[PDB]
């Protein structure tokens, strides 16, 4: 999963002369469009835990 | 069993790995003069090139 | 399945009718041009057996250790072993049906286990390359193996015996005659005979076109689409 | 696999039938035109072995230090070493199959380690340039090396012996005859013979077209698309 | 790699068969027309070596101070220095392979340091202009320099010796004969011979077209696209 | 770089083979038609040196005060000064390479300071007009000036000496012969000879077309686009 | 190196054939001068 | 991964000799071991080389 | 080992770097007159160009 | 400069061949006039 995230290792495109080796990071895009909405609830109040 | 490097190549390699022993045997045959026994003249004619001495058992 | 004796007679009445070597009874060919006619029938059958798939035969080829190149000649067979030009025999034929050195094109080769091996596949271990049409290059002669080689075949060579039977479809005999006429009439180098050779040769194509326009030589092929279920496609 | 003696006879009955040197038995060629016919068969096979890929052969070329240009002639081979024109032998051939100087086009060369080396690649260290068709220019003769050079080949030269066997597909013998007829009939410079030469030459193309329109000379090629998995494309 | 003696014989049997100077044994050419035939082979090879890239050779050219124009003739070489027409030698050749004055077109010249210098580039200091095909105009003869000049080459001139070996692909010998026949038959100025010359000349193009339609003379070229990485394009 | 003596021989064997003045040894031309042949070679080279850019030469032209029109003839040169038809010499040539009156077209003229002066530019002070191909009209003969005039050139005139060397590419000799044959055979005014002249002339175009279809005369040109950076375009 | 091994075997092919023939031709005369040890000779030992 | 085509190319027809040798490595080793036991008569040219024999020489036959 | 600058070029360069020592050896051979021993006339005929004095051991 | 090194070696090819032949032809007569030092000569020293 981590290799798919940053396009390296198993998901590393093979580099051959002449042709390109560009791999769009769709997994990383989807993960970054979800990191922020899931973290704000913990950072919105001056007091984190309410008992 | 069925070898992956080839059936005949296994045999060739096995012969190759034993060249040293065969080299010693060939050297011992070549330097130490050998006398051998032979049944007839045809077999005597069919002797190797390092056979210096022979004996025809008539 | 006619005989070469009958082919001589039928040739003497239709194609080689004005030929010189036609005997006085008009129903046979004189003994001085028979080598010539026989050398034209043999070429005639070879051409006809090349275009159409008329004779599909398979000859199994046993594996001998240390040999990768396996020429499919008759000198390497069992019943026709020639010790002067072949070290050991590896093809297998029965006495009633010996190998006749009649391979034109090799089509599909199976194994002793039932595994089909691809032909001329560069990236394919388990592939039998053919470096020349009548050869075979297996790169791994495994133990206890053999190869049923389905190949296009030509008619067995006509030695000259007038009792050898000829394997040709009855509908294609009007094309073998028109090719013997072409070969014969084109060698005389006379203006009258040359112009007749072209007519006989063109008629050969016309009859060889009507045979392929009506599927009289089994050229059309249909097979079940087994690829469909393998690629998924529920 | 016919013999040159048989080719003489089959030529005497079909193509060179009106030729002068045809002997009285009509089944052979006189001993004064045989050099001429043999010089036409040799050219005939060379043309046929050039268009179609009929004989693919590989001859390994050992590396000798200090030599980069490696002509693939027969004078540099082992069994046919010619000390007068070659300093050292570097090709490798067995006594039963000596090098026959029969390279038309070099197709694919591997190494002693299994690494394929590209051909005529300007920007490619590890590339064997060929400065002329029958040569080879390796720019780094590494230690303990060799080169299995897969190349298109021609039929070995027919010296003239009537027991030398000819490697031609049976379906292409009707084209070798039509090329011998062309070469012979076109040299007489007579109007009648010249017009026959054109017919024989055009028939050579027609038969050489039917052989390529039915894959009787193994011209069609299919290979597994190994490029797909390498460029990504899961 | 045939010999001029063999070329005489093969010419006497196929192309120049009806020619007058054919000797009584039919396997050679009389000693009165040999200058004529030799002057046709030399032109024949020159044309064949001009269309196709058959012989690519490089001859290094040392820099002599004060000289900018560097004709690539044989009088300026080392082993064939001619003091009467050359002040100093500047080309470099070994005794076994002397310069043969065989430059048709200059293709690519490197340096003693490995820097490629462009050809015919008006705005390009470090460019070697060629004011005439067999010359070279380096505008800055730097110290300790040399120029490996890769050029298209013709076959070395055939003096007339019957032991000189001819460098032609075996598949292109059926085109050299058809050009010798053209040159010979077109000079007789007779209606019959002229009409044969056209047929032989047109056949020269047909064979020279089949050689280029099957890549038998190494005409097709593929190279790695090194330009891609240089222009950016990550 | 062949000699006129060799050109006579090669002409006598290929093009002018049926000509009357061919000597009994067939390898030379009789001394009565040599002026005729020499007058055809000179025209032949002029045409070949006109279509293709085969000889690009530059001759510097010093400025003499009071003279604006500067004909580039040989009478105004230094080594060939003719006091009867030239008041003062202003061209500059070395004894080894004198001016040969061989200007066909003037292409590009620089200055003694390195400033390029445009040609035939109506609105362009600092422009050298050419009122006739072999002239030059500088409208401001400044002090201490000169003009390296790069021009298309023809082969220097062949006087008739059999030791004068001919500057022609080896691949274009099959076109010079086909033009000498045209000029010679077209003057006889006979129906047979005239029809041969057309064939020889048309072959001249065919060979002159194959030379330009393969860049054997250096006709294709590529230059760096220096205009790009000047017009802006960062 | 497969080629090195195969070439090393091939260049010694004649000596291999000679050794194999000598093994098959095996007829070396062995001196015993005693019946007991002569009876204790191997099965392949002919000539004594 | 099969190098058999190389053997066919180089040692193709004469592979029988190599196979016969391979089947007989044990016999050849036994022959050499018996050979080192010197249990045989050795032919010698002239008396001079008779001295030049192994400490284990057991019979000898001199010619001349 | 397998040299990167070429196997034969390494040898050529190694010979080149030692030209000075070879120059001294050649000079010592050339200037100081040398007498050498020879078995026969054929070997004597096959002597170098700087060998002024010889001796044929018959 | 690869060309300079190669040319410098090539121009001295004849002298290199001469030196190598003299090394192989080595037959210089050495004066000893004493058996002890004559027995103490090197293996390549013929003629004395």
């Amino acid at each position: 999963w981590n290799d798919l995230m940053k396009a390296e290792g198993s998901a590393k495109p093979p580099k051959v002369k002449g042709r390109s080796q560009v791999q769009p990071k769709l997994v990383r895009r989807q993960a970054e469009w979800r990191y922020a909405p899931l973290s704000e609830p913990f950072l919105s109040s001056p007091k984190l835990f309410k008992l | 069993v069925d070898k992956v490097i080839g059936n005949a190549y296994a045999v060739v390699r096995a012969v190759y790995c034993n060249l040293g022993n065969l080299k010693l045997l060939y050297d011992f045959l070549n330097t130490y003069g050998m006398v051998l026994g032979v049944k007839s003249e045809a077999e005597l004619k069919k002797l190797n090139k390092l056979a210096k001495y022979a004996r025809v058992y008539g | 399945m006619r005989k070469l004796s009958d082919v001589y007679k039928v040739l003497a009445l239709t194609s080689l009718k004005s030929a010189g070597f036609i005997t006085d009874d008009k129903v046979n060919i004189e003994a001085w041009g028979k080598p010539e006619v026989l050398a034209h029938i043999n070429e005639g059958l070879t051409r006809l057996h090349s275009r159409f798939v008329l004779r599909t035969n398979n000859c199994i080829v046993e594996m001998k250790e240390g040999r990768t190149d396996y020429p499919l000649l008759a000198r390497y067979s069992y019943e026709r072993f020639d010790p002067a030009k072949a070290p050991y025999p590896y093809i297998m034929d029965t006495p009633q049906e010996p190998f006749q050195e009649d391979v034109i094109k090799i089509l599909n080769v199976y194994d002793s286990k039932g595994i089909r091996r691809k032909l001329n596949d560069d990236h394919d271990k388990n592939g039998l390359f053919t470096p020349r049409p009548d050869v075979l290059q297996c790169m791994w002669p495994r133990h206890f193996e053999a190869l049923n080689v389905l190949y296009q075949a030509k008619h067995p060579e006509l030695t000259g015996d007038e009792n050898q039977e000829i394997d040709l479809p009855e509908t294609l005999y009007s094309a073998l005659e028109n090719w013997v006429g072409y070969r014969y009439h084109t060698g005389l180098n006379t203006e009258g005979s040359t112009a007749k050779a072209a007519e006989y040769l063109q008629l050969y194509e016309s009859i060889c076109g009507e045979v392929v326009d009506f599927d009289l030589a089994n050229g059309s092929m249909s097979n079940t689409n087994v690829l469909f279920e393998k690629r998924g496609w529920v």
